[PDB]
């Protein structure tokens, strides 16, 4: 149950599935049919996000770690901060939200206190 | 294209709170 609940990827539906039998707990989203596998290792994951409580949309972000360009600024200044790249699911149950939205939050977690 | 608004109304819902 904390673990999994049924996503939407890619314009198909399906689970997303946080694993931890593994080397550093891997989400996966499957489809319903399960063709569709995408495993996402959290140790490469600097972020997690979800919708908002005002919204009635049911939605998770996995933010992937970014390039070591969160270096000082540039020359000229710029002022930049390094564009992630994040993963989206739908879900349709606040249930499933909360419960992946904490499984992914803590492991990622983990891999960040490392206690 | 639509993914593009997906961080958009991300954004817009954010901005809606953040008044």
């Amino acid at each position: 149950p904390s673990h999994s609940g049924a996503a939407i990827f890619e314009k198909v539906s399906g689970i997303i599935a946080i694993n931890e039998d593994v080397s550093p707990a891997e989400l996966t989203w499957r489809s319903t049919d399960g063709d569709k596998v995408h495993t996402v290792v959290l140790s490469t994951i600097d972020k997690l996000q979800a919708t908002p409580a005002s919204s009635e949309k049911m939605m998770l972000r996995l933010i992937g770690k970014v390039d070591e360009s969160k270096k000082r600024k540039d020359n000229e200044g710029n002022e930049v901060v390094p564009k992630p790249q994040r993963h989206m699911f739908s879900f349709n149950n606040r249930t499933v939200m909360d419960n992946i939205k904490m499984t992914l939050q803590q492991i990622i977690s983990r891999y960040k206190d490392a206690d | 294209d639509t993914q593009d608004d997906f961080l958009k109304w991300w954004r817009s819902e954010e901005a809606q709170d953040m008044g």
